[PDB]
This record gives C-alpha cells, sequence and structure tokens, in this order.
C-alpha cells in the first residue's frame, strides 16, 4: 500500500529530524532555550553585535540541533550576511584548528561570492589579517570547547575571544561543551576576554514534557497519506490513556534513562518492520516490539553472557569464583582454579562427570578470559588518549612472560552475583555459596 | 609490538616487489592490493629468528593478523618458527585457536648440530 | 627510491637563511638604514564586505549597549612614568626597559598605546626624533621564536628564519652606529608567553637594551610583578631592573568614571523614537533615556570587589541593557529587520546569572538512576569515608538500598523496571538498567571522576563536586530523603 | 522503507534491524549504526548475507585488523572511498586525490569534502555505507578514536 | 629623576622615596584590616583546611567551612559560587593563590587547588583582635 509507506516515510523522516526547516519539530520544554540561541543569532547576523556564549548540557540534548536549526533558519532569508566555521575538539588539535579555520573561511568566501597557503606561521599571520554597504558576521560553533581549555595554554580561545572584543568585524562565537564548571577550565586572561554568557540546556523535569515531546514526534501535521487522521486517532488515544502501553514504555524511560533520542531509536524499528497500517496501529497499541527490543540490548551483557556458557565452562567460572572470593586481594591463577575445580568434581562424583583434563582446560580459560569474565590483575586497559595507548604498546607487561598458569586475575563477576542468577535446577548451584 | 612488525615486513614487501621490476601504506592492503600494484601472484614466506627470544603475546597477535590475507585468492604464507628448546613450549605460550590454526599444515624438521652425529 | 614514510603536506615559508652581518662588505659599507625604501616600514578587508538589502532597526537601547564595547580617566600617574621614560629615553638616543605588570583588564595595554600615540605625535612635531613601533603579542605566536621573525621584518622588510633574525637583531642592535639608525619601541605583550625552558628569548630582547649603540624601548607587559624573580634567572632579572610599574585593579569610584565616561552623550538624553519599526534617533515619541546612578555604584562595588576589571564593569551594565532591551522589545514586538530606564533590577540580574551555579538544579533534575547512584555513593562515603568508593560496592550499596526499602510504594514499583525494565522475559540482570548510560552522564557533567581501571568491580570513582551541594541536592528529592 | 530482507537462520531480529536502519535514502538512515556482539555470532554472515540481498545498496568494506593504526585506517578510508566512487559513476569526470596525503582527521575531512564536490551533478542524494567490520579489534585502540568517527559527519557538508 | 621631574638639587628623601614606590610592602596586617567579617571567617576556614588536609581543593575548602560554621550556628552560610567568589576577593587581595594541579590519587586528573603565602603570626594576632568568633582559628 503506497498511502502505508507514505506514511511509514514520514513518521521515520519525522523520528529522524530530516524535515524541511519551517516544518521542524521544537519541543516545547526546548522552546525558551532556543528563542534564546534565536537572539543571539540574530544580534550577530543581522544587527552585526559580537558575541561570544557556551552551551553547557550534556550529550544528546539539543545543542547541535538547536545551532542547525538557528542556521538553516537565518540562511533561509539571510544568506549573504554571514559564514561559518564549524571546529569540533575531537578532530581538530591546537595546530589543526588554525588550518581548519582559513580552509573554512577560503571555501565559505567562495560560497558567498589564499588564506590558508603557506607554513603554519603564515596561515596565522592571515587569520589574524583578516579578523583583528556591511560586514559579513562570521560565525564560529566550537564543540567539545573543554578540550581547547586546558591547563597548558589556552591560546586559540585568547585569540577568538580578542577577536569577539576588540575586532570590527562582527564575529559569533558558540561554544558547546558537557562541562557544568566549564567557566573554571578557562585562563584569566582568556575568563575576562570572555562575555560570561553561560547557557545550560533544559532538562525533563516531568512525565508530561516526554509524553508532549512523544505526540510532537509521532503527529502528522501534513497531509501526506490516506491514513493521516487515522494514525493520529490512534496516536491520540494511545497517549491519552494513562494505562496504555506507550505511556508505561514513556514512563519506564523517565524514571530511567530520561532521553528522548533512546526512547526514538527504539520506536524507529517498530515503525520500520510495520508491513501495513493494521500491523502499525497493533503494534503501538501493544508495544511488544519495545520489549523484544530491550531484551536484545541486554544480551551482550554479564547476565546474558552467562547463559551461553557451557557446563564446563560455569564449573571453570564458579571454581574461580570462590577462589577468589577466598583470596585476600580477589586474585587468581590457572592453577587455583583448576585445584578448586577437581576438588568440586570428585565431591560431586562422590555422591558421572567427565573430569577434563588440565591441558583441555586450558581452552575453556582462554574462552573466558575473552568473553570478558576474568580481567589481568591491575590492568589498566583501553588508554585514554593515543599517547598513552602508544606509550604502552612499546613496554613489555610482566603478565605476557611468565607461563599462563600463574597470570594473575581477577573476576569481572563474584560468586554472590552467580548464585544469584544460576538457576536452582542447575546442578553446579551448591558450590555458589560458601 | 605487531605494528612495527607489520611495518617491517610490509616494507621488505614493496623493497622486494619495486627492486625486482608511487608511494604505498605499508599495513596488509597492500597484500590485497599486490596483484592490482605488480600484475602477480605472491608467495611470502616468514622467517622468524629466534623464535625463543620473542614475546608470544606479539607473535600470537601477529600470526591472527597474517590470518586476515587467506580471502584474498592470489597469496600464500608460509611461516618458519626457529625453535631451540622443544615443540611443546612454544606449545603452552600460545592459544589454542593459534595452534588449531597451526595444526592444518605444519611439518617438524630437526637440524640440530649433532642431529644424528 | 621507496620511502619508509612520507610527508606529504609540508608547508614551508619563503625565508632566507642569511643574516644581515653579510648583506656589506664592512661596518662602513653599511647605509643610512632610515633612508632606505624597506626599512622602518616604508589586502584581506574587502573579501568581509557585502551589499546590505535590508535597513536595521537599532532600538534606544543598543547605542547604550555599543558604546558599552571594549572597542584615560583613571591612569595618570601611570602614563605619566611611562611616558617620561620612553620621552627621556627617546630623546636622548638610549635603550631601556619598561616593566608594566597587573592582572587582566586594569588599562595596562590601553596606557602603553596611548603613551605610543602621544609620542607619535611628539615626533611628528619634531619634538623628538623619528622612532617605529612594533608590537610583540606573545600569546599571537604561533612559535616562541617567530617573535625574532616578526620584529626583524618590522625593521629591515625582509623574511629570514629565526635563527638568522636573531643573528641579524643582534648584529642591528650592536654593530650599526646611532647615525645610520631609527630609534625602536617595541610592545612585549604576553611576557609570560614567551618565556621558554632555555630562556634565551627573554634574555636577548632584554640584553639588547643593554647595548650603547641599540636605540630600543622595550616595554614588557606582565601579569605577575614577580615574573622574574620566580621564572627567570639572575641574568634578565638584573637587566629588567628594579623599577617595575604596577597596575592596581581599579577602585569603584574609578569604574563608576570609566562608566559614565562610555556614557556621557547617551545617559539622561532624549531619543525620537519610531513606534511602528523601534528605531531611535539621537537628538513618533520623545523618549528619554536613563540609568541609575545606583546601578551603576552596585556593579562598580561588586566589580571592584572581585577584580577592579574594566572589562567585567562594561560587560555588566551591557547585560543589563541587554536583559531591559530584551523586554522592551518582547512587550512592544519590534523585531530585528515615555522614559526607558535599564535599572538596578538588571544589573542585579547580570550579576546574579555568573554567580548562579547550575551544579544543585542539574543534579534535581535527573532521573530515578541517576540520583539513586549519587546517593548510594553519599551512603558509602559515610560509611567508610574513603572518599574513592569501587564500583562494585555501589553496585551492591544500590542492591541493598532496593531490598532493604522494598516495602516503600515507590521502590515497590520500581524494582521491576530497575532490574527487568518492566517485562517478564527479560532476566534478573546484574546491574540495574541505564547503569552505563547514567555512569557516562555524571563523568561528562564532570560531577564524577572515575580511574582508567578495566576491571569495572574494583575501578574507583570520585566525587569531583562539592559534597555538600550533593547532598542538598538529594534532600530536595522526595523518595531518597524518606528512605 | 524499499528493501530486501534475506532469511537468515537464528537472526531473523537482527536482519530485520538491518532493514529497519539501513537503506538508501539519507533522510531515514542514521549517521552511525553498530553491531555488536562475539566472535562467531554471525554478524558479517548477516551483514553479507543483506547487503547482497540489497544490490542497489553501496557498500564499502573495511578491515581495520589489517590496518593497525589509526593513520592507515583513514587513508584506507579515503582509497576506498574514492576507488567505489570511481567504479560506481564512470561517467563522472574526477580530480584524483592522493589517500597518502591524509595525515589528520581534519585531512581526512578536507579530502572527503574535495572528494564529494565532484559529483553534485547526481540527481538523487546517495548514502555510501563505509563498514569498519572490527573497529575495536585495531591493535593501537584507545578510548578518543571512535569520538572522531562518530562526529565525523557534523563536519562534512549537509547538502551534498 | 624621574620622581623628582614628576612632581614639580635631589635630596636624601628622593632615593626613600623611589624604595617606597617600587617595593610592594606586603604588609599582611594592613590586608587583613580591609577585610569583611565574613571573609574573614572563610579565610580562617581556608587555613584551618590547608593545616589540616595539606593538599584540599576549593571543594573540600568549601565542605569544611560549611560543616565548621554549622557546628557554630551563627552567619548563616553562603554556596559554593560566592564561596569561590570571596576566595576571588582574597586573591585580589594578595592572601590566596588558586592554581590547577593534579590529585595524587587514584582518580589523577586536573583540578584547582587553594594555597596561602601569609605569615601565620599576624594572621593569629588580627583575629585574635577581632575577639568574637573564636574557634577558627
Ligand atoms: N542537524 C541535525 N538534523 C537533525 N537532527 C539532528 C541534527 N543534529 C542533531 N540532531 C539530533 O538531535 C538529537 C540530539 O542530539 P544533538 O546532536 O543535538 O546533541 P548535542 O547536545 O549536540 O550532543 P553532544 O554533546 O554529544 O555534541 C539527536 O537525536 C540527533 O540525531
Ligand atoms: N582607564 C580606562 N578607561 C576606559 N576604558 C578602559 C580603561 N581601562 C580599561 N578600559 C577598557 O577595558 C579594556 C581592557 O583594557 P586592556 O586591554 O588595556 O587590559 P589589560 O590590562 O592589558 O588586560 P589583559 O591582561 O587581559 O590583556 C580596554 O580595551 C577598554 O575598553
Ligand atoms: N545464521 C547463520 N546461518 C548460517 N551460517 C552461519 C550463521 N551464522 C554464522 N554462520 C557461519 O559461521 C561463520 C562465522 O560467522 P561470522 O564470520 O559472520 O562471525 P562474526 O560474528 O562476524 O565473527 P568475528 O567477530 O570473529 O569476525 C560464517 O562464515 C558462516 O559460515
Ligand atoms: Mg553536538
Ligand atoms: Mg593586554
Ligand atoms: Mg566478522
Amino acid at each position: 500500500d503506497p498511502g502505508f509507506g507514505s506514511l511509514q516515510r514520514r513518521l521515520l523522516q519525522q523520528l529522524y529530524g530530516t524535515l524541511p526547516t519551517d516544518e521542524k519539530i521544537i519541543f516545547t520544554y526546548l522552546q525558551d532555550c532556543q528563542q534564546e540561541i534565536d537572539r543571539i543569532i540574530k544580534q550577530s547576523i543581522i544587527q552585526k553585535e559580537s558575541h561570544s556564549v557556551i552551551l553547557v548540557g550534556p550529550r544528546q540534548s539539543y545543542k547541535t540541533y538547536l545551532l542547525d536549526y538557528e542556521l538553516s533558519l537565518l540562511q533561509q532569508s539571510y544568506k549573504e550576511q554571514f559564514i561559518t566555521i564549524r571546529l569540533n575538539g575531537f578532530i581538530h588539535s591546537e595546530q589543526t584548528a588554525i588550518n581548519g579555520i582559513a580552509t573554512q573561511l577560503e571555501q565559505q568566501l567562495q560560497k558567498i561570492h589564499t588564506i590558508s597557503s603557506g607554513s603554519l606561521t603564515e596561515v596565522f599571520e592571515k587569520i589574524l589579517l583578516l579578523l583583528d554597504i556591511t560586514k559579513i558576521t562570521v560565525v564560529f560553533i566550537f564543540d567539545e570547547i573543554d578540550t581547547f581549555a586546558g591547563p597548558v595554554r589556552q591560546t586559540l580561545l585568547y585569540n577568538l575571544f580578542d577577536m569577539v572584543e576588540h575586532s570590527r568585524v562582527p564575529v559569533c562565537i558558540f561554544g558547546c561543551t558537557t562541562k557544568l564548571n566549564i567557566l573554571e577550565y578557562l585562563e584569566k586572561r582568556v575568563k575576562s576576554r570572555f562575555s560570561q554568557r553561560v547557557i545550560y540546556m533544559p532538562q525533563i523535569q516531568n512525565l508530561d514534557d516526554m509524553v508532549d515531546a512523544v505526540r510532537n514526534l509521532l503527529t502528522v501535521r501534513s497531509e501526506i497519506s490516506p491514513w493521516v487522521s487515522q494514525w493520529n486517532e490512534t496516536l491520540e488515544k494511545e497517549l491519552s490513556d494513562p494505562r496504555s502501553n506507550l505511556n508505561r514504555h514513556i514512563r519506564m524511560n523517565f524514571e530511567t534513562f530520561r532521553s528522548l533520542p533512546t526512547l526514538k531509536n527504539s520506536i524507529i524499528p517498530l515503525v520500520a518492520t510495520s508491513k501495513n497500517f493494521g500491523s502499525l496501529c497493533t503494534a503501538i497499541k501493544s508495544c511488544s516490539f519495545l520489549d523484544i527490543y530491550n531484551k536484545n540490548q541486554l544480551s551482550n551483557n554479564l547476565t546474558g553472557r552467562l547463559q551461553s556458557l557451557s557446563d564446563l565452562e560455569l564449573a571453570i567460572l564458579i571454581s574461580a569464583a570462590r577462589v577468589a572470593l577466598r583470596a585476600k586481594d580477589g586474585s587468581f591463577n590457572f592453577n587455583l582454579a583448576y585445584a578448586e575445580y577437581e576438588k568440586m568434581i570428585k565431591a560431586i562424583n562422590s555422591r558421572t562427570i567427565k573430569l577434563w583434563l588440565k591441558k583441555d582446560v586450558k581452552n575453556v580459560w582462554e574462552n573466558l578470559v575473552q568473553l570478558d569474565f576474568f580481567t589481568e590483575k591491575s590492568a589498566v586497559g583501553l588508554r585514554d588518549n593515543a599517547t598513552a595507548a602508544f606509550y604502552a604498546s612499546n613496554y613489555q607487561f610482566q603478565g605476557t612472560m611468565i607461563p599462563f598458569d600463574l597470570r594473575s586475575y581477577q573476576m569481572q563477576i563474584i560468586l554472590q552475583e552467580l548464585r544469584r542468577i544460576i538457576p536452582k535446577s542447575n546442578m553446579y548451584y551448591s558450590w555458589t555459596q560458601l | 609490538n605487531v605494528r612495527m612488525m607489520l611495518r617491517r615486513s610490509m616494507y621488505k614487501l614493496y623493497s622486494a616487489a619495486d627492486a625486482e621490476e608511487n608511494d604505498v601504506s605499508y599495513d596488509l592492503s597492500l597484500v590485497e592490493n599486490f596483484k592490482r600494484l605488480f600484475g602477480k601472484d605472491l608467495a611470502m614466506v616468514f622467517n622468524f629468528k629466534d623464535v625463543d627470544s620473542i614475546n608470544f603475546n606479539t607473535l600470537d597477535n601477529f600470526i591472527i593478523l597474517l590470518k586476515s590475507a587467506f580471502k584474498y585468492d592470489h597469496v600464500k604464507i608460509s611461516l618458519i618458527f626457529n625453535i631451540n628448546t622443544n615443540l611443546s613450549n612454544i606449545e603452552k605460550n600460545l592459544r589454542q585457536s593459534t595452534i588449531r590454526l597451526l595444526k592444518r599444515n605444519y611439518h617438524k624438521l630437526d637440524v640440530s648440530s649433532n642431529k644424528g652425529f | 627510491v621507496i620511502r619508509k614514510f612520507t610527508k606529504k603536506n609540508v608547508a614551508r615559508a619563503k625565508k632566507k637563511y642569511t643574516p644581515f652581518s653579510k648583506r656589506f662588505k664592512s661596518i662602513a659599507a653599511i647605509p643610512d638604514l632610515t633612508s632606505l625604501p624597506e626599512f622602518y616600514g616604508n589586502r584581506f578587508e574587502n573579501k568581509l564586505k557585502t551589499t546590505q538589502k535590508h535597513q536595521i532597526v537599532e532600538t534606544i537601547f543598543s547605542k547604550v549597549k555599543k558604546q558599552l564595547n571594549s572597542s584615560l580617566p583613571a591612569r595618570e600617574n601611570e602614563f605619566a612614568s611611562i611616558y617620561l621614560s620612553a620621552y627621556s629615553a627617546i630623546e636622548s638616543d638610549s635603550a631601556t626597559t619598561i616593566y608594566v605588570a597587573g592582572t587582566p583588564g586594569v588599562g595596562k595595554t590601553l596606557t602603553v598605546r596611548e603613551v605610543v600615540k602621544e609620542l607619535l605625535s611628539s615626533s611628528a612635531q619634531r619634538e623628538i626624533p623619528d622612532f617605529l613601533y612594533v608590537e610583540i603579542n606573545g600569546l599571537k605566536m604561533v612559535k616562541p621564536t617567530d617573535c625574532y621573525e616578526t620584529l626583524w621584518n618590522k625593521v629591515s622588510g625582509e623574511r629570514l628564519t629565526w635563527a638568522a633574525s636573531m643573528e641579524s637583531l643582534e648584529f642591528y642592535f650592536k654593530r650599526v652606529p646611532k647615525n645610520k639608525k631609527k630609534t625602536i619601541v617595541v610592545l612585549l605583550d604576553e611576557l609570560d608567553a614567551m618565556v621558554t625552558k632555555s630562556q634565551d628569548i627573554m634574555y636577548n630582547f632584554f640584553n639588547w637594551t643593554t647595548y650603547e649603540n641599540a636605540k630600543l624601548i622595550v616595554i614588557a607587559v606582565a601579569n605577575t610583578m614577580d615574573l622574574p624573580e620566580r621564572q627567570l634567572g639572575n641574568k634578565i632579572t638584573s637587566r629588567i631592573g628594579f623599577t617595575r610599574i604596577m597596575f592596581t585593579g581599579y577602585t569603584h569610584e574609578e569604574l563608576k568614571n570609566i562608566i559614565d565616561l562610555r556614557l556621557k552623550g547617551l545617559n539622561d538624553s532624549f531619543f525620537y523614537v519610531d513606534t511602528k519599526t523601534g528605531n531611535a534617533i539621537l537628538i513618533v515619541r520623545k523618549v528619554r533615556l536613563r540609568m541609575s546612578a545606583d546601578a551603576i555604584e552596585i556593579a562598580s562595588r561588586k566589580v571592584a570587589s572581585v577584580s577592579g576589571d574594566a572589562r567585567r564593569a562594561l560587560k555588566v551594565c551591557k547585560r543589563a541593557a541587554e536583559i531591559a532591551e530584551k523586554h522592551y522589545m518582547a512587550k512592544h514586538g519590534y523585531g530585528y529587520d515615555g522614559v526607558q530606564t535599564v535599572h538596578i533590577t538588571h544589573v542585579m540580574k547580570a550579576l546574579n546569572e555568573t554567580l548562579n551555579s547550575h551544579v544543585i538544579t542539574f543534579m534535581t533534575r535527573l532521573s530515578f538512576t541517576a540520583k539513586l547512584f549519587i546517593y548510594a555513593l553519599l551512603n558509602l562515603m559515610k560509611k567508610n569515608g574513603s572518599q574513592e568508593q569501587e564500583l562494585g560496592d555501589i553496585v551492591d550499596e544500590i542492591k541493598l538500598l532496593i531490598e532493604v526499602n522494598g516495602s516503600n510504594k515507590f521502590v515497590m514499583e520500581i524494582a521491576k523496571t530497575l532490574f527487568q525494565q518492566g517485562s517478564d522475559n527479560i532476566s534478573e540482570q546484574l546491574r540495574i538498567i541505564s547503569w552505563d548510560f547514567v555512569l557516562n552522564q555524571l563523568l561528562d557533567a564532570g560531577i564524577l571522576f572515575k580511574q582508567t581501571m578495566k576491571n569495572d568491580r574494583i575501578c574507583c570513582v570520585k566525587l569531583n563536586i562539592s559534597v555538600e551541594e550533593a547532598k542538598r541536592a538529594m534532600n530536595e528529592d522526595e523518595t531518597l530523603r524518606n528512605l | 522503507m524499499n528493501v530486501t530482507t534475506p532469511e537468515v537462520a537464528f537472526r531473523e531480529y537482527q536482519t530485520n534491524c538491518l532493514a529497519s536502519y539501513i537503506s538508501a535514502d539519507p533522510d531515514i538512515t542514521p549517521s552511525n549504526l553498530i553491531l555488536q556482539g562475539y566472535s562467531g555470532t554471525g554478524k558479517t554472515y548477516t551483514l553479507k548475507k543483506y547487503f547482497n540481498a540489497n544490490p542497489n545498496l553501496h557498500a564499502v568494506w573495511l578491515e581495520p585488523v589489517e590496518l593497525v593504526s589509526w593513520k592507515p585506517l583513514l587513508q584506507a578510508i579515503a582509497r576506498t572511498v574514492q576507488y567505489k566512487l570511481k567504479t560506481l559513476y564512470p561517467n563522472i569526470p574526477t580530480t584524483d586525490y592522493d589517500p597518502l596525503q591524509v595525515e589528520e582527521p581534519f585531512l581526512l575531512v578536507k579530502t572527503l569534502h574535495n572528494i564529494f564536490v565532484q559529483y553534485e551533478s547526481l540527481q538523487e542524494k546517495t548514502c555510501l555505507f563505509l563498514i569498519l567490520d572490527g573497529f575495536d579489534s585495531l591493535q593501537d585502540l584507545d578510548a578518543a578514536l571512535f569520538n572522531k568517527y562518530i562526529k565525523l559527519n557534523e563536519l562534512l557538508p549537509k547538502d551534498s | 629623576i624621574e620622581i623628582y621631574e614628576l612632581e614639580k638639587k635631589i635630596g636624601l628623601n628622593y632615593i626613600a622615596k623611589v624604595f617606597s614606590k617600587f617595593v610592594n610592602n606586603n604588609s599582611t596586617r594592613t590586608r587583613i584590616a580591609k577585610l569583611n567579617i565574613q571573609q574573614k571567617l572563610i579565610l580562617c576556614t581556608i587555613i584551618q583546611s590547608l593545616k589540616l588536609n595539606s593538599d584540599a581543593t576549593i571543594d573540600e575548602s568549601f565542605d569544611h567551612y560549611i560543616k565548621a560554621i554549622t557546628k557554630t550556628d551563627t552567619l548563616a552560610p553562603l554556596q559554593r559560587n560566592e564561596f569561590l567568589e570571596i576566595c576571588t576577593i582574597l586573591e585580589t587581595c594578595g592572601l590566596v593563590s588558586i592554581k590547577k594541579t593534579k590529585c595524587k590519587g587514584k582518580t589523577k586528573r586536573f583540578v584547582d587547588k587553594i594555597d596561602v603565602d601569609l605569615d601565620m603570626r599576624e594572621f593569629y594576632d588580627e583575629m585574635t583582635k577581632i575577639s568574637i568568633l573564636k574557634p577558627f582559628l
């Protein structure tokens, strides 16, 4: 049915936010924030005032969404008044930010109607020459701005806030960060040149904000399909009933995640896997696919990985756990776990399980290590940055030069958790006690 | 580490293939693109000198990395391990899946200083 | 040839390598450098220009905000000292160092620039000989040696690399006679930024001022008065000297005079405001603009208490004007395209948002799982006092708090959601639902610190925020303070 | 969504999810998609089945375990994207770019921008699926690497 | 010479005027006498926190200030941001230095640390002369 196809495609467009700019959905709890952002852009692109402001909010809290919506709104009516420079703190370094600014300056100025030629000294000198009938507003969007407010030296932030302060070129800088105390990151002169305009992004405060956001996400306000009115009636019947499955899942998200992108990531394959309109209405009334999605998202955690283990793997894991519980530091190796394992096999067989030899338990031990049940003792693991990882890659650790049966390990799951999630009918259940 | 192992091996591969008959990245994709860049099939023989001195975690990861070249249809890989202690010592220093991979086609060749006097 | 690695993005400047000492055969072969067409200073602006298709509505507060921008009523003694030292050293053809230090925004760069402007005016009246003014900012340099590239390029017009530039400047300051020279005044702004490990740049710049033929004025602007004692050697401290000029933060009366000087022509003045659009014209309604002396006084007293920083006082007044203009534009619906007063309420609201903390109200608006995490963390800090708690202990204590307050209504409705996500087909979970999500959320917020460890149980977690504001946010919640 | 769901035994939910997320229309396709499973769980097999059952989709296959470090991965992205775009539309004259010029993530952004601007004569918007099969199997992995890849789409042009 | 010609043979007094103009003349007592009673209380809690913790961040100093002035139940407490504001006033006066350093814990990260550069005898004498709010000394 092409009508259901059009309705499904429009629902997916509304969920991914890829609507045209005048049809774009702004949640009510995001409104007073975005109008505030709408002021600052309109004071910079139109009235040529210089602004510096940092947006502070968590990940997926609509900083980039609201900024992109503001730039799309200004681009439809004032497209010759401003240029856009985008920097990201993960991707740009302190050297490559200069080349990024200069390259974006030339590809934006040739789009309106070289700066980036030469060495980095000449490139920075040319940027300072350009930046330090009307003027074109330069709009900087600086995502992950906390990475450039380092303790060492904040050169780029100094020069950019000086461009806001003392330059005659109208410059608008929007920083974005998750750091709540971003103002303490700034150096004294950088903080003095900054305007201390910090906009804290709004949070969901109560349940009907989330229900209204879901209603805005799923109501179709344009006549794209014959099914639009019936889908709107079905959705309003689900959201108005406080005992419906949709309101129950929204409430659960409100008390656990409190995240609308988390809910959207589950709602999208509910709509997309529907084959006709009746299946979509049944799926939104029952929300059973949300339960299947929630089960799949938890399938590879510690609880779900345990249920994939064979009986020998479970026996070795139980033996290692009780050895680790008996240890003062929680440390164990292959030999102690094998000794505990053979003590349990002869204690069970005295009351017939094949007793696997030590040369065959090595494969089980390597599988248990690979499945993140044991960790090497005092191991750092994944390093925070590439420099520490490179430093660690040029050193040979003491665990990798001793034989494998003497390597010290620690459990990711303790014996009490093992007693909690292993069923009573399992025949190794009695050894999860001590 | 494994990165230096692959970089030295790929530099040796590109140097020999250029010396027989444009720069490249010294990783395994040169093994992937060898037939396009040189027009010939590839036979690599890896000679690991003094295996009883190498870090076996690094060697295990390098062998697992070299396993990815099996799907390229024009590459065949031979490994030579110069063992000075015993085969059983290097058996317990490697992962069991690596042993099962090496067991598919392997031979032993004993040449000491007085093999058979 | 086959390379071991490649450098495919090398961008090298067109800078020569031969220093100035090999530019002529002898010292006597050097011509008069003042009568040379490249010495002493003898294109991008139009790319940021376009045509305006509308008419910007400037409201009545827009002139106040424009006049409050950063683009000398309180600096008389500092101006006189710097100007007298520079005038004496220029007119007698000597070399000297002037040292200026202070906190941000106390008028250091502005006073030095005004001194240089007045000296250029006096040199245009043939009362002192001509000089070249060079401004080197150490925070505007990519590399610290580029100051060597900058100063020599300002002197000769050549473009050399930094070492050849340093030898060229050394030969110029030491060997070139004073009859063939011009005086140079160098402003070394952000002097701490040019401090390196070997301190060769600092020694060279302050040692060239000790040469008899140099004709060099180095005005070094710093941030602390004890920078040579803390960071520099004895040799550079001896060359900088004992006389140092301190720029004290402004008192509240001088901040009051600064703000009144920016608003001398605007305050208590009448405007013709067009009620159709909102556009105001300074001398249709006749509206008088007013900003309160009590408002300016309380903002100036607050700023002089904090720092005595003129940027902060101007920004606080501009923010108050912006708040009042936003309320005015909202109540009249004007757009962008009888007495208007910016009051002490707007000034206090500008002063309060810089002093408000969002950390407590951020924590009170989190989900129940994040608040439960923070509450269990505070419980573990109360139990053992370690201030760093392992994550497995937090897991066990969350489980304990769920099974101990099991008869609570909210807890007995929350337990199925927390451990099974409201589903019978989902097994009981070792972590709560959204455990990783709230852990990473508190780490990105900066509320939490987590050590770099690969075992999830023994990994420690620390409060980065203060404990009592976390306790205040926990007692704000209804459920957590009852159990 | 107009796409084929192949029958993969014991992976029906995963194949339905892949049909939900992977489509030829860029407006209803996520910028990032993660498949997570341990060794031998049939992730590669069902992604192969899905893309062979939908041959109109344009997929580029990369193996990070053969590249070891971040810089060869960036160079491999530039090389394979440019070669795939060359064989996809042979009637489009393109200036070739050297993948060894990519030494920074910013250089990858610039190189992808320069490669993508010589294809604006195409009628419809088009997804190019870059598959990093085994991202965490990269030998020089650190925690900051994945953030660059998930924020990479914000620096590319939006109307391309 | 410069001091002489900025006011108008050079006398004995002008050397002393130079040696009074260009020495800082720290004078901790006169710095303390310009403070308020609340600011003196925060300064006392800060130096007590540095006494008993010896590497204390601003948050632990604020925490100690809160518990120490709720033990007294006079001068009802203020919030953390205004605590940092009075710390900034104290840094402007010349009694407190705030720096950015690394922790020595298992979580080694950057954090703002607080330190003093004042003599203890003048501090203790000048806030025993206050003679009302004792137990923070
Ligand atoms: N330009 C855009 N067009 C459509 N949707 C967008 C756009 N930018 C972001 N979104 C969506 O908005 C939601 C909020 O995420 P967003 O990227 O705005 O967060 P953010 O606050 O910028 O996060 P982070 O701090 O991680 O950068 C997500 O579901 C995202 O897909
Ligand atoms: N006496 C004054 N009269 C008028 N405006 C002043 C005065 N002092 C400072 N200002 C204003 O404050 C701004 C900051 O002054 P300035 O740039 O000289 O500070 P600074 O001491 O060099 O600071 P920083 O160390 O941050 O560079 C000036 O550009 C001017 O707008
Ligand atoms: N559902 C299935 N139906 C049929 N054969 C399957 C299925 N799943 C896996 N296989 C077989 O098992 C092999 C291994 O699966 P596959 O390579 O996809 O695993 P993987 O999860 O991608 O592993 P790795 O992380 O080690 O690369 C496949 O090549 C195929 O022969
Ligand atoms: Mg973002
Ligand atoms: Mg300055
Ligand atoms: Mg695979």
